[PDB]
């Protein structure tokens, strides 16, 4: 099943991160006869590069970011396949010089026509680079030429619908794909896998049996590098857009007829489009921001945020979110779903909590006269599994209940993962199937789903208001007081 | 006041492009939108896609500089005027404000003490004007619902003995109660006769009316106080369409809360009557009211029929 | 508190089928500061495994309107509501089965309004014994006491549904067994429903007795 | 009568702007019997903008006032009353004439600058609406020209009505949709095939969706099968030519009766809107099959009627009518059996009919209920009537659902009886035509009532393999025949009662 040969352009290449990111992704995947050998790759830009510059700075990058070379020879097969064209971004002259070479490399390398378009220029770019590429019409036939676009895809509502009526007038919505996202090929099909082939955990999903949901992820990596790109951004559209808003969409979605990408991305966007937040007009029930103060971390001490290289002391930024949406379907109907994200926050963990509800009546009592409901505990972070905790028996010679657990870990009946996720995302991008990317549809509306909250959060305001957590403890506690208001705790992890 | 046009100039190199709305704003609170002007009785015109003529005005007599509003009328689509004070025909204002807008909306709500001055509105729209008062809108669920109790083919001859009506509203304002009158009854061919008045706690009113058979009608209106208005004055609570007849089929009675069923006693009050009941309709918003009516535009039959008889009982009131 | 489970009341003078009608302590036999009374109104509430938390309201009386005996179950509202009513008035499906008039079972369900646009208004089925099966006339003294005759015992008690209806409304007669206070009754119109404390006892909650 | 005097007028609500429909063939006598008269009666209590001209076209060309007189006269033919003659006089100049050729290019260059010139007389908003109805044949090139001079572009005042039918298999439908799909969008073309605008097929929703004691015993848990049954009493009318080629699998069960069935099976939309409804119609045709493929005679059965008696005249045979051709092979009545495969539909068989010369009309939807578990009340006459829940489409349109009830006497008894509710006995209103609305419609602009371009699709998959292996020569001695005045053939019968359950007598 490997893919047809093909060329690759890589668009403002021979910059920064393109080299660690893709060629030694591209070398292990040539190495693991992933591609046949008729694999070429060729760079862009303007600066005067060389081809022998260019074998030499590879292999600077492969042997310093990955594992090595290998054998010398296999390196020596390997490269026949890199050259260079200089030109500048907006030049269409280049572009017809770029059209030239590539129909040279057709006629010589007898690549047999088909091709596949990188880019990985700066995201403030891709208007001119995209109305450029359609001006000389190089995106005619269908199966022959697929345009990568990389992060991100706009900020605002009016950026992202500007982009996409751009990309609209220059080629059919076949063939761009907007990669995005990291959730790779073993979480979404185990999942659904997990959902659609059993005969009891189905009837327990709608509204008369659960009671609500609770979706975390943390990480306990601080701003680390990148400060520039974190103040322009700030954890709201960095991970409670992009990865945060598929959990929710993979649990709260309607059974599918099929499998292939048409029905399931059909369905995500059905159920993404009968969802609110809580409180429009009152932003006090259903938001809270944060950020990280110094703090104890590992026994040392660790700056708080505004202590930081290039982040200056007046910096309104949130670290933290969690809000409180709500779906309006014939299944979904009343049951709440808190969301949460962070960082700085102790063990790095993501899960997925349903907690069920209580019996009609009681004729039997509790050890501390609480009686915890029952929960499934699907996880995602490293030691997957499922997990449900229900009621058994004390010993002795009275009737009391104590809660106890079954458990059932993929790491015990398996454990060989599989490869990076972006070499399967590669491959699938080279042979073709759109089930782990996304539509226009879908992202159009997580921005109208988010947009209130971004636009009130992002006004100035005073600059001391900001609710303050140091590093190492679970949240602010205004977000306790969001969860308790209603009685139901957070989920302690 | 001179830098109101001058000033578009500058805001014109910088759209809202649609029909225009004017306001007049007694209240002395806050002192398609194409061109808002909030009066409110100098210049401070600032537009800024929701552009922005707004004027203060807190001097009053500011006719003098409404000929330029009127040049500043922007005549190009139909347009809309709010007129939300009161009747009148002394102030010139409104001469000039009938003849240049194309329509004009008030509401019969917000009214004085003088109940007349309704009348001088009701004599307003015989002659050719545009009035599309939204205070007709909130009868729109009780007339559907008077039509409701008759649509089965059982009950066809019933609608031909109709005799006794009563009105049941909160104190105050009649307004909403005559205007459900005149409708019924020129659905009846019914014509005035006399009107009487017997104020007291309840401002127990009369009226009576014609037929071609020549029978008399009885009808009346009850003032029950109630203390507890919703913002909103002068709604019905309930209302009977009985018989005075030997063997009359039956009458109707509409009941629209806890008290407003206290017509349950007397000689068949609850046997002579087949009692129905309703939820809730009253006190609306303005809001939603104002947005479907300036959707439409043009001329209404019902309306202008049901105030044709309007005009006649309050000519009859001071004489009687 | 046992105000929130039972109201009585007695019957005044008033206005019955034309002609005035006496009060109770105005007839021959009862005293004028009498405190028995004419009409009880309970709210019970069944508490096994599939009734939990669904109320049910009970209320006799005397010197009604009209003789009728009924028995009204009233569903849930549909989850979702996206069809809009005819006369901004929603109501919900309705169940019920008369007894003493004329025997029968009857169901109400909305339905679209003839016209352009899309809007609802109520409407209702309908079946009634006596114009399918026939007229029946038979006494229940004389089934009763065949049945006696002969014995079939089904319709008889066994004292142990007597022992706990006796404790089920034990608290309710204890407390109204009380002194005289005779200004302290409530006193409702022959010809009315029911006294208005009845009326807010069932409106404080938010549903409303059928006026039937 | 005069019912509800209280009704002579509340309602709000109006057609946007004036327009020019450019009527095509305007010869064959059809478009003069058929559309004019409906227009001319919606023009007398002002449902339309104050002028509406018409510019018919054809091939042939008479003179202003001559294509006047013969729109007039199929008026009287079909004539409601005309008042005061002035009306007409004013229609009459309102309406206007144009001619040209069909397949010129060319001729459209007369006609463009035509009606733009009219549209300098009137200067009454600018629309265009296009109504061709000619021969099936014609539909590619009149829809080819139109595009060439793209006299058709703004996507908010061009409206293109593309008449029935639409094709006759399935590569013929994909066709027609490829030429459509390049030159124009999927919010201006119109499909009415269906005349089903009836009233009561818009109340088959509002009585599913907006209660709550209907809906949770709707699905594979209680449901055991479901009946949709269609009936007529006429039989070929003369015009046989345009029904040789037909054949009643093809005429009335791949447009109407698929109709009903997507009606009853699909899930409650999320909102009420144009888009949000029809794709949920489409996703239930996608998993749906015939029950037997490879032995197509447990999923099928043809048949013909021949001569019989109806209403105590003798009636003559299919074989006899003044155009058809003796030892012919076109099917009258067709019987089918799919199956849907879905998370609620699972293993519940639909049975699906129709025909001609049946010995009355009518059209139900007869949904049948499982049987109780426990069988205590066993009773008499095997206690075999399970209750059944009935929908009504035809004269005499109701609901009505049966269910069991004590029989007097002092045994225990069970009798059967049923609580219905007619439209005619609770709303006294008379019926209202269906055309009327479909026309009113195509101004406004809703798309609700019109199939998509997908959807036709998959319509016509579902019966791929009968409409392929009953069209194939055979033996003319091979068709089941029946007579004329009874309900259905012998071989028919056969196939419901293998099951275990019978027809619905009706």
């Amino acid at each position: 099943r490997t893919p047809e040969p093909l060329i690759l352009t890589i668009f403002g290449a021979s910059g920064d991160l393109t080299q660690r990111k893709l060629v030694p992704a591209i070398y292990q995947m040539k190495r693991e006869r992933r591609l046949p050998p008729e694999l070429t790759v060729v760079g862009f830009a303007r600066r005067d590069w060389s081809h022998d510059h260019f074998r030499e700075q590879m292999r600077k990058g492969i042997e310093e970011f990955s594992t090595g070379i290998g054998s010398e020879d296999l390196w020596n097969e390997f490269a026949q396949g890199l050259f260079y064209c200089s030109g500048n971004m907006d030049d269409p002259e280049s572009y017809l010089k770029l059209k030239n070479f590539l129909g040279e490399l057709d006629e010589k390398r007898n690549t047999r026509g088909n091709r596949v378009f990188y880019l990985a220029v700066s995201p403030n770019f891709f208007p001119p680079g995209i109305k450029q590429l359609g001006a000389a019409g190089m995106l005619s036939d269908p199966v022959k030429s697929r345009i990568v676009i990389e992060k991100p895809f706009g900020r605002d509502l009016s950026s992202a619908q500007s982009l996409n009526r751009v990309v609209q007038s220059v080629c059919k919505e076949n063939q761009v794909y907007r990669i995005d996202h990291y959730l790779g090929k073993e979480t979404v099909q185990n999942l659904m896998v997990f959902r659609f082939a059993n005969a009891i955990f189905e009837p327990l999903w709608n509204r008369q049996f659960v009671d609500h949901v609770q979706i975390t992820v943390a990480e306990t990596v601080g701003v680390e590098e990148r400060a520039g790109y974190y103040e322009s951004a700030g954890a709201l559209r960095d991970m409670v857009q992009n990865h945060l808003m598929q959990l929710f969409c993979l649990t709260a979605m309607d059974p599918p007829n099929a499998i292939d990408a048409d029905s399931i991305r059909n369905e995500k966007v059905k159920v993404l489009q009968a969802t609110r937040l809580a409180d429009i007009n009152n932003l006090e029930n259903a938001g809270i921001r944060g950020q990280y103060k110094a703090g104890w971390m590992g026994g040392k001490p660790v700056p708080g945020y505004r202590e930081e290289p290039g982040v200056d002391p007046s910096s309104t930024t949130p670290t933290f979110a969690a809000l409180k949406l709500m779906v309006d379907n014939w299944r979904w109907q009343g049951v709440p779903f808190y969301l949460r994200t962070g960082k700085r926050m102790p063990k790095k963990v993501s899960e997925i909590a349903i907690q069920f509800r209580q019996v009609p009546l009681l004729i039997f009592q509790s050890v501390a006269h609480q009686a915890n409901p029952n929960v499934l505990s699907l996880r995602i972070q490293p030691n997957e599994g499922i997990s449900l905790r229900f009621e058994a028996k004390m010993p002795g010679s009275e009737l009391r209940t104590r809660t106890v657990d079954m458990d059932f870990s993929y790491g015990s009946s398996f454990g060989v993962a599989a490869a990076d996720a972006y070499h399967r995302l590669l491959l699938d991008c080279m042979l073709g199937d759109q089930t782990l990317f996304t539509r226009a549809d879908e992202v159009e509306e997580a921005w109208r789903v988010v947009t209130p909250v971004l636009s009130a959060w992002d006004a100035p305001s005073d600059p001391l208001s900001m609710p303050l957590y140091e590093a190492g403890t679970w949240e602010p506690a205004e977000a306790e007081w969001l969860i308790n208001k209603d009685g139901r705790r957070w989920r302690r992890l | 006041l001179e830098a109101i046009e001058s000033e578009l100039a500058q805001i014109w190199q910088t759209r809202a492009t649609t029909f225009s709305f004017l306001v007049y704003e007694p209240d002395r609170v806050q002192s398609n939108p194409c061109r808002i002007i909030t009066l409110c009785p100098q210049a401070q015109l600032s537009a800024y896609c929701c552009e922005y003529i707004t004027l203060r005005g807190t001097s009053d007599a500011l006719e003098r500089i409404g000929g330029v509003i009127t040049e500043l009328m922007l005549p190009t689509l139909p347009k809309y005027v709010w007129w939300k004070a009161s009747p009148e025909a002394e102030y010139g204002l409104f001469q000039r404000l009938l003849s240049h807008a194309d329509m004009i909306i008030v509401d019969s709500s917000i009214f004085n003490n003088p109940e007349q001055d309704l009348l001088q509105l009701a004599q307003l729209v015989n002659k050719p004007e545009a009035i599309a008062d939204l205070n007709w809108s909130r009868l729109a669920p009780w007339q559907e619902l008077t039509a409701e109790a008759f649509d089965p083919p059982e009950r066809r001859s019933a609608v031909g003995e109709i005799d006794q009506i009563s009105i049941d509203y909160e104190k105050g304002n009649h307004a909403q109660a005559l205007m459900y009158l005149g409708w019924v009854a020129s659905r009846l061919q019914w014509t005035p006769v006399s009107y009487s008045y017997q104020p007291g706690v309840y401002e127990i009113h009369k009226i009576q009316f014609c037929a071609p058979n020549q029978r008399p009608i009885e009808a009346e209106l009850a003032g029950l106080p109630l203390a507890d208005t919703g913002q909103v004055l002068g709604d019905l609570i309930s209302l009977k369409l009985g018989s005075t007849n030997t063997q009359a089929q039956c009458g109707t009675v509409l009941c629209s809360g806890t008290v407003g069923c206290m017509r349950m006693e007397a000689g068949g009050g609850a046997q002579n009557y087949r009692v129905q009941q309703v939820t809730a309709l009253d006190d609306q918003n303005t809001e939603q009211l104002l947005g479907r009516q300036l959707q439409r535009w043009g001329r209404d039959a019902l309306y202008d029929e049901s105030m044709a008889i309007v005009l006649a009982i309050l000519q009859l009131s001071q004489a009687g």
